[PDB]
RNA sequence: AUGGUGAA
RNA sequence: GUUCUUUGUAAAGUGCCUUCGAAGAGUCGAGUUGUUUGGAUGCAGCUCUAAGUGGGUGGUUCCAUCUAAAGCUAA
RNA sequence: GUUUGACCUCAAAUCAGGUAGGAGUACCCGCUGAAUAUCAAUAAGCGGAGGAAAAGAAACCAACCGGGAUUGC
């Protein structure tokens, strides 16, 4: 059998399924030398003129349901980058993709399980994870390529899902959907949000020791998904993982 | 134009500047193969007046021939044999020394579409021009053949063999004269 | 090193020093309200031209890192050291005369402010110079909870709002090389490119 | 040790004045093929009174045509031309015509500023900036002709 | 932007922020551990 | 005489 | 013959006036050595190597005729 | 700059688009070539083309009141 290094150089694996697989990344290398030539010439107009994975997605995932196999890692990487030498535009695009996915999920409310953990707030639709909104204290090139591939896959996934503006300046099927319906919550500094300040609500959410719209903690919602025992200031239950 | 200055400078062949240039160039060529592709002619005026043009289709070759079938004819034959797909148009002297004499020959490729579509150069694409040096149709070949006008070339004006055949034939008409 | 660099440095320093001197003289004369020998007695700020309202508005500060040829003067050095903006308060009547001086060396909504605060996350902590990250909210409570800050979100809200943590927190809180990165920098140079009486440029 | 007509090269404009000359010449870069094509297309679309353009003269035959007419004010000559005979006489022609000349190392460097891979010579006839050209000519003269 | 597929035929480890004290590893065993469940007052802390 | 053949 | 197109301040020609007005170098040529001619010519190794109102071919002071050292072209 | 670019030169690719050998040979072109004058620029040999080939529009012929590409009779 051809060794991995030997097969890569020619292009342990089966030669039968690898030899035929030998068939723009290589051609892009010419752009570097063209840019160097333009820089040497000392004129930028030619450089501007020179400046002016769908195929792999289908073979890897011939059908939309097959995407679920890698959707775990895809969402993990996308959410990790959404909160993270990656360019700022890449971070913005990753954040936008995650926000669109969350908005679509909320539109259908296709959520079944949740678990707040030290690593992050776990979720289930398929399981996915997002870290906290805090700064994160390795070769990012691999991470960049993985992010690009996962974003390309998620673009088609979101297109399929959707087929089937001053807020930007501020930012039945299951018990989760059945429960909390019409229960308009009010969230304090820790549905209407107090952060926007910078009533028809039936419940109010606040975790501070001192308080003045029933006072409930998010642990109530978490446990119900997974004010009986969640009044403000009281000890919360063990919060065991639903899985 | 500058080409007049180049011609005038080349007129004084024995000038110390041209002596230095020639001795440098011969030494440089001595480290190269007998026949090799030349990037550009070393005598642009001579090539230009010989019909060479800097366009896709023309090729310049430098060939070395032993001193002492003229040397230019031998060089043309060698370049034609090596450059079978190209047609030899003309050649000019570029250097000499006690051991070797160097000539530059310009060739035109009839296969290149540039030459084929060139109204001023597509004539060489005709099959009758194949291996011009072989039949002595080049400038050096014609000169060696004695082709010219006047009494000095009466016996070799056009064909040294043809006149012998003409003067050896016995023309007989239907009605004898 | 060739004399051209030092010559250019001296010329730029002299020009910018004269520019700052005229600004300081104009501000001093305006403080006296003797609008009889100055081009403009009022104040302006440029986004377009906008009048400088007396309201102490708070806006983010950005560093432009230049003009490079202008060696920073002593006054600008001290102003940047006090504001620790040398590395690459509010808009009050007493702060404007000093902000205008460093105007050539320097230049929001809840969405931008919250992200900036939650991403940069500088926290002076005890080695002594530790400033790593907003590690835990309990750190803010221990170091700053006495002022009514139970978490960094309180600091964000009080910065967005006209609170006291906006002032208190001051004591608590294309960029590449290679051929490929030269064209982007050259393009950005066009956006990268000042009268004393002119309005402040934002 | 070579004939005096040779070795006039290898003595060239200093780094500072050469850089100044290159900076001055870069201002008059001729309109490249793409720029000229797009400008002509724009003009045709607008059609579907004009000032004389300014650019550097670099063609050896064209430059020699401008030289000996006394129109050329400053000429740059490459010192690495393989057919040295093409440029051996140019300095003498310029001296006879009283046209200041400057030898700049590198034909490739000379051509890089005229949108060409290589350029044997470059000359300026018209100017936008005359004081700068005169100062550069005086500096080149004092640093090259009076020295060598 | 297009339907490239159409019709076709082809876990946590109890690391909660407020877990039972038994889950939390003892300080002595933390040396041998060289993610751990930890006890916190609430989500904000 | 010209050009080839085989033969130690 | 029949039918669509031209165009673009596009390209040429005629007579006049006016200002200018380039020309194939290791080439011609002489020497010598091999070669051809019934021609003394030409061909060929090599020392040297020509000028621009210049050069080549012919005769009694020169007068007659062309502008070589590039190439294409049916009968 | 204890670097990064402009070219120029030289190699390689089962690279893309192309051409060259050789055959025939009465005629054509060149080289060579026997049995000091004669058989002889023949015989034989080698190389290069077409239906024809070569040559071809004078540094020509003439010494005339001049003719004006080459080729054949």
């Amino acid at each position: 059998f051809i060794t991995r290094s030997q097969a890569v150089r020619k292009l342990f694996y089966y030669a039968k399924d690898i030899q035929y697989l030998m068939h723009k990344f290589r051609e892009h290398k010419t752009f570097a030398r063209k840019l160097t030539r333009a820089l040497g010439r000392g004129e930028v107009s030619s450089a501007k003129r020179l400046e002016e994975l769908d195929h792999i997605i289908k073979e890897r995932y011939p059908s939309f349901p097959d995407a679920i196999r890698d959707i775990d890692d895809a969402l993990n990487m996308l959410f990790l980058f959404s909160n993270l030498q990656v360019s700022s535009k890449i971070i913005n695009d990753a954040q936008k993709i995650c926000n669109q996915w969350l908005a679509y999920v909320a539109k259908e409310r296709l959520v079944r399980k949740v678990f707040v953990s030290i690593k992050g707030v776990y979720y289930q639709a398929v399981r996915w994870l997002v870290p906290f909104k805090f700064p994160e204290n390795v070769d990012f090139r691999i991470m960049l390529t993985f992010l690009e591939f996962y974003s390309t896959l998620l673009h088609f996934v979101l297109y399929k899902l959707y087929t089937d503006l001053k807020k930007d300046k501020i930012i039945y099927d299951s018990p989760v959907a059945s429960l909390f319906s019409a229960f308009v919550f009010y969230v304090s500094r820790e549905v209407i949000s107090e952060a926007a300040m910078d009533s028809k609500v039936t419940h109010q959410i606040v975790d501070r020791p001192v308080l003045k719209r029933t006072y409930i903690q998010p642990q109530w919602i978490f446990d119900c998904i997974n004010a009986n025992k969640y009044l403000p200031g009281e000890a919360l239950p063990p919060h065991l993982s639903p899985w | 134009g500058a080409y007049k200055y180049l011609e005038e400078l080349q007129r004084k062949k024995q000038s110390d500047v041209l002596r230095f240039l020639q001795r440098v160039r011969v030494w440089e060529y001595r480290q190269k193969n007998v026949i090799h592709r030349a990037a550009r002619p070393t005598r642009p005026d001579k090539a230009r007046r010989l019909g060479y043009k800097a366009k896709q289709g023309f090729v310049i070759y430098r060939v070395r021939v032993r001193r002492g079938r003229s040397l230019r004819a031998t060089a043309e034959e060698r370049v034609g044999r090596r450059a079978a797909n190209l047609r030899v148009l003309n050649s000019y002297w570029v250097n000499q020394d006690s051991t070797y004499k160097y000539f530059e020959v310009i060739l035109v490729d009839p296969q290149h579409k540039a030459i084929r579509r060139d109204a001023r150069y597509n004539w060489i694409c005709d099959p009758v021009h194949k291996h011009r040096e072989a039949r002595g149709l080049t400038a050096t070949g014609k000169k060696s053949r004695g082709i010219n006008k006047g009494h000095k070339f009466n016996n070799t004006k056009a064909g040294r063999r043809k006149t012998w055949k003409r003067q050896n034939t016995l023309s007989l008409w239907r009605y004898r004269k | 090193v060739r004399a051209e660099s030092i010559v250019a440095k001296t010329l730029a320093t002299s020009r910018e020093k004269e520019r700052i001197k005229r600004v300081s003289i104009l501000e001093d004369k305006k403080a006296k309200n003797e609008t009889q020998h100055i081009a403009s007695g009022k104040d302006f700020i440029l986004k377009e031209k906008t009048t400088y309202d007396g309201k102490p508005a708070l806006l983010f500060i950005v560093r432009v890192r230049g003009p490079l040829a202008v060696n920073i003067p002593n006054k600008a050095f001290k102003i940047l050291s006090l504001l620790r903006l040398v590395e690459t308060v509010k808009l009050t009547k007493n702060v404007y005369p000093l902000l205008k001086v460093i105007a050539p060396y320097v230049v929001p909504s809840l969405s931008s402010i919250r992200s900036l605060i939650q991403k940069r996350g500088r926290i002076i902590y005890k080695a002594e110079p530790h400033e790593i990250v907003l590690n835990d909210n309990n750190i803010v409570e221990e170091q700053l909870g006495d002022h009514g800050i139970i978490c960094v979100e309180d600091i964000i809200h009080e910065i967005a709002t006209m609170g006291e943590s906006f002032s208190v927190c001051n004591f608590f809180l294309v960029s590449g090389f290679g051929s490929l990165n030269r064209l982007r920098k050259i393009k950005q140079r066009e956006a990268e490119s000042n009268a004393a009486t002119a309005p402040v440029i934002e | 040790k070579v004939p005096p007509t040779i070795a006039q090269f290898q003595y060239t404009l200093d780094r500072n004045t050469a850089a100044e000359t290159f900076k001055l010449f870069n201002k008059y870069r001729p309109e490249t093929a793409a720029e000229k094509k797009e400008r002509l297309t724009k003009e045709a679309a607008a059609v579907a009174a004009s000032p004389k353009p300014y650019a550097v003269k670099y063609g050896l035959n064209h430059v020699v045509a401008l030289i000996e007419n006394k129109k050329a004010k400053l000429v740059l000559i490459a010192n690495d031309v393989d057919p040295i005979e093409l440029v051996v006489f140019l300095p003498a022609l310029c001296k006879k015509m009283g046209v200041p000349y400057a030898i700049v190392k590198g034909k490739a460097r000379l051509g890089t500023l005229v949108n060409q891979k290589t350029s044997a010579v470059a000359a300026l006839t018209e100017v936008r900036d005359e004081a700068a050209l005169a100062k550069l000519v005086s500096t080149i003269d004092a640093n090259f002709a009076d020295k060598y | 932007q297009y339907d490239l597929w159409g019709d076709s035929t082809e876990p946590t480890n109890e690391e909660s922020y407020n877990p039972p004290e038994e889950y939390l590893l003892s300080p002595e065993e933390k040396e041998a551990w060289e993610f751990i469940p930890q006890k916190y007052s609430a989500l904000r802390k």
